[PDB]
């Protein structure tokens, strides 16, 4: 019984819908997701061969062991919905409510930031899971410990390396070659999206918010942001899809060098 | 200038 085994409470928002909660058996801080059947585009098998939604499959391929993303708890099927048990940390914040609250962050503080949302998509990627939907509002901030923790795999697939051509993310996000030719290779695309997070770490708002920014190819940088900085975000947004650099690049790159630990960036910045 | 969110679809 899920209602058994969980003290539900608030609404800690929608758009499915996400309920704060406890678990009983040891009073653990939960988010109890619930998502609508009717609703689900996507679905998947499990090693039960239950059919469950896909969101439910990458979740458990990502949810083994420590990481800097969300942890499936458990799930629950119900006659016209699946209901997921998620981590909750505590405090939190996301990082698009704590980047308009502060605005561009200090290039040590994106940084860290960057580092740890880069190690937690090569963790996806490994497990065989490509998010396709990063962005600040599907990171959340441990503001405690200093870790950030990915989530909302709701729109994402198993990685592979053909080509994708269906797509439900975030279009400000996506890259030119979507945004053109309704195909994209996964990495690639996710390189993309990761430079418009870093711009937007930097700069306090994403650099395009319309398709002919996508594809028009110039990044116009409205804060003072450092030489390096500038050059690892163009890396990221070039146009063509081969010309972006791999993960190891990104993590080689100059900028990206003496990175500080999650408990030095809570500590200086976030207590 | 506006900051906004944008749903994911
Ligand atoms: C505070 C909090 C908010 C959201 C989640 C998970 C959501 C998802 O995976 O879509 C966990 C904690």
């Amino acid at each position: 019984p899920l209602e058994s085994q969980y003290q539900v409470g608030p609404l800690l928002g929608s758009g499915g819908s996400v309920y704060s909660g406890i678990r009983v058996s040891d009073n653990l801080p939960v988010a109890i997701k619930h998502v609508e059947k009717d609703r689900i585009s996507d679905w998947g098998e499990l090693p039960n061969g239950t059919r469950v939604p896909m969101e439910v499959v990458l979740l458990k391929k990502v949810s083994s062991g420590f990481s800097g993303v969300i942890r499936l708890l458990d799930w629950f099927e119900r006659p016209d919905s699946f209901v997921l048990i998620l981590e909750r940390p505590e405090p939190v914040q996301d990082l698009f409510d704590f980047i308009t609250e502060r605005g561009a962050l200090q290039e040590e503080l994106a940084r860290s930031f960057f580092w740890q949302v880069l190690e937690a998509v090569r963790h996806c990627h490994n497990c065989g899971v490509l998010h396709r939907d990063i962005k600040d509002e599907n990171i959340l901030i441990d503001l405690n410990r200093g870790e950030l923790k990915l989530i909302d795999f709701g729109s994402g697939a198993l990685l592979k390396d053909t080509v994708y051509t269906d797509f439900d993310g975030t279009r400000v996000y996506s890259p030119p070659e979507w945004i053109r030719y309704h195909r994209y290779h996964g990495r690639s695309a996710a390189v993309w999206s990761l430079g418009i997070l870093l711009y937007d770490m930097v700069c306090g708002d994403i650099p395009f918010e319309h398709d002919e920014e996508i594809i028009g190819g110039q990044v116009f940088f409205r804060q003072r942001v450092s030489s390096e900085c500038q050059h690892l975000i163009r890396w990221c947004l070039a146009l063509r899809p081969s010309d972006r650099p791999t993960f190891e690049e990104i993590q080689n790159h100059p900028w990206m060098q003496d990175v500080l630990l999650p408990q030095e960036t809570a500590e200086i910045h976030l207590h | 200038r506006k900051r906004r969110r944008h749903p994911s679809g």
